[PDB]
RNA sequence: CGGUAAGGUGAUAUGAACCGUUAUAAC
RNA sequence: AAAGAACCCCGGCGAGGGGAGUGAAAA
RNA sequence: ACAGGUUAAUAUUCCUGUA
RNA sequence: CGUGAUGACGAGGCACUACGGUGCUGAAGCAA
């Protein structure tokens, strides 16, 4: 298995992506 | 001892050992093919809206798609996967995984390398000058968001890899392919049309409608394969009864014909990617220690003869170049194909078991099934060369599918239509497992 | 040496097998067109679902450019 | 050669592959 | 009329049995 | 038609060498 | 008795291995 001393529910990542999509979706578009 | 403490850091994906529905596998599987999609839909956050072309080399191999939160793509797993197969590989640091350690050694190591190599990748990106505007300033900021969506797969990949099916790189590969067909073709500067409407203006332009033909050609050729089965078995067993469903049975088959070296040629094409990649890297940054660029790609050194000529239609006017990559693909494969091996690969051990019992055995009756329990030398004998064979008949198939050149990719074409195939297998053995909750291993 | 001479047979006595292993259907006027129409279809499946994200978009990217 | 006909390839006998539905299925 | 007892449990992936359903009835 | 050699199971029967 | 046979086999070693076992090599090999 993995020695991963540290556990990530799955939702979690998803919605750190929703993140990344949201930030940049905006944070480069919509400009001003 | 070990780099186990930051490895310890490095998160990892909550495998609940409840029940996952097939249902369950299958959407959980389709979210993560939409977030993909979607971050190849967004631009990165950068004022210079004027990119350099794009590298027609790179997007396939990596499933990336320059100048989007995914600029860089599977490229970076592939890149580790592809040091460690190296290492792990010449013996240069030799390693028997068979214990539990060694394994998630290989593997926790190279989830690790996979990040290093995320952030190297996406400097090595800008550093290539992928983007134009080197501002200090900017292009740190680029770089953050490049390697942080490619992090996002990473763990994307884990993701499908413990909740859904198939496989985040395989999917993805398949995933950006298949689009870039579907785009292509038929999308907004479509090709079907700019050759439709070419022929409605009057003027019939060959070179709109080429580069579709290429692909069904490939797609066909390409698939020619996966149907060689082998209709043999099989066997004898025995066991009640029985009214309609009783006589005793076994296995049959074939199974099928490819794919096994179905990871390493996408190592072998992610090696010449990482050289255009890092000759044109160490370029505008350097020394020409692989090749002279200009005009975007390399013209000359390592870099040269080591550029897949694909992209509309295959060129003549350099047999010598075609020869050379040829065979310099052809042998890349057979390393990481050897380097597969020292690791692991489709196994008679395994198939050992599973083939020697298909029937009964048992007390109640007398049902045959001998096999079978010392006869697997038969296995690792005409075994060998199925999956290749390879580096030449693989990688010579991927690389002459890419002579012929076709949208997508050649060889993307290639690996997608198997990694398809793979996929839909995934499938069935799904629908299956979703009766019998427990065989789960024949 | 001889290993090379292993490795030359090896591949000689597999292509004889694939003689003996066709008859059926060459392999089936159903068997190939099989995985064509599996793969195929798979790929349509990736293809347009990339289609109708990309795009889509795309016109909206430019339209507001 | 005649009758007959949506059903058939005798039984334990399922399955598999097929043959027929209008005048060379089968009986 | 096979609807000849899916599935769950003890038991030696036994024997046998207890539930659960089929059935007008498993008296 | 002999002596070696060989199969999980065949043998002056199969392989070899020599009749 | 020659030859068959500078051939084979051959104590034992160098190898893998599932632990049924398997490869490379190889001394003496005569007389009463």
């Amino acid at each position: 298995e993995t020695f991963s001393k540290i556990r990530v529910k799955p939702e979690h990542v998803i919605g750190v992506t929703v993140a990344f999509v949201i930030i940049e979706a905006i944070l480069t578009y919509g400009r001003f | 001892k070990k780099l186990i403490p930051i490895l310890e850091k490095i998160p990892e994906v909550e495998l609940p050992v409840k029940e996952i529905t097939f249902k369950e596998k299958l959407k959980w599987t389709g979210i993560v093919l939409v977030l993909y999609f979607i971050m190849g839909c967004i631009d990165v956050y950068t004022a210079g809206a004027q990119i350099p072309a794009i590298f027609e080399f790179w997007q396939t191999i990596t499933a990336s798609r320059i100048g989007t939160l995914i600029t860089l793509g599977i490229g970076p797993i592939v890149t580790a996967g592809i040091i460690m197969q190296l290492l792990v590989g010449s013996g240069i640091i030799q390693m028997d995984l068979s214990i539990p350690e060694n394994r998630a050694l290989f593997q926790g190591c190279q989830k690790l390398l996979s990040i290093i190599m995320c952030f190297v990748e996406a400097v090595l990106f800008v550093g290539a000058g992928a983007f134009g505007i080197l501002t200090p300033l900017l292009a740190f900021l680029v770089i953050i968001q490049i390697a942080f969506g490619s992090i996002i797969l990473i763990y994307l990949d884990e993701i499908v890899s413990k909740y859904g099916i198939g496989s985040g790189i395989g999917l993805f590969i398949a995933a950006g392919v298949s689009q870039t067909i579907f785009v292509g073709a038929l999308g907004p500067e479509g090709y079907l049309w700019k050759f439709l409407n070419s022929l409605i203006q009057g003027v019939p332009n060959i070179e709109y409608i080429a580069p579709i033909i290429g692909t069904i050609i490939v797609f066909l050729m390409v698939v020619y394969a996966e149907c060689m089965r082998r209709r043999i078995v099989v066997n004898y067993a025995k066991r009640q009864q029985g009214r309609r469903v009783y006589a005793a049975q076994s296995t049959h088959l074939p199974l099928k014909v490819v794919y096994v070296s179905n990871i390493p040629v996408i190592l072998a094409a992610a090696l010449f990617a990482n050289i255009q990649l890092w000759g044109l890297a160490l370029y505008r940054m350097g020394i020409p220690i692989l090749g002279h660029y200009e005009g975007g790609r390399a013209v000359d050194g390592i870099a040269y003869y080591l550029s897949t000529p694909y992209g509309l239609s295959s060129v003549i006017s350099d047999p010598i170049h075609a020869i050379v990559y040829m065979i310099a693909m052809i042998i890349t494969c057979v390393m990481f194909g050897i380097f597969w091996v020292e690791t692991t690969g489709l196994d008679p051990k395994s198939m050992a078991k599973r083939i020697k019992k298909s029937g009964a055995f048992v007390p109640g009756i007398r049902p045959g099934e001998q096999t079978a329990k010392y006869i697997e030398h038969r296995l690792k004998r005409y075994i060998p060369p199925l999956t290749v064979m390879s580096s030449a008949f693989v990688g010579f198939l991927a690389t002459i599918a890419n002579f012929i050149g076709a949208l997508g990719g050649g060889t993307g074409v290639l690996l997608t239509v198997s990694i398809v195939y793979r996929m839909y297998e995934q499938l069935l053995r799904e629908k299956v497992s979703e009766l019998h909750p427990a065989i789960a291993k024949l | 040496t001889k290993g090379k001479a292993t490795v030359a047979f090896a591949r000689e006595a597999r292509t004889e097998v694939r003689k003996v292993i066709w008859p059926t259907r060459k392999p089936t006027k159903d068997e190939y067109l099989a995985v064509a129409k599996v793969t195929a279809l798979g790929i349509s499946l990736l293809g347009i679902i990339g289609y109708i994200i990309h795009v889509p978009a795309t016109y909206i990217k430019g339209i507001l450019k």
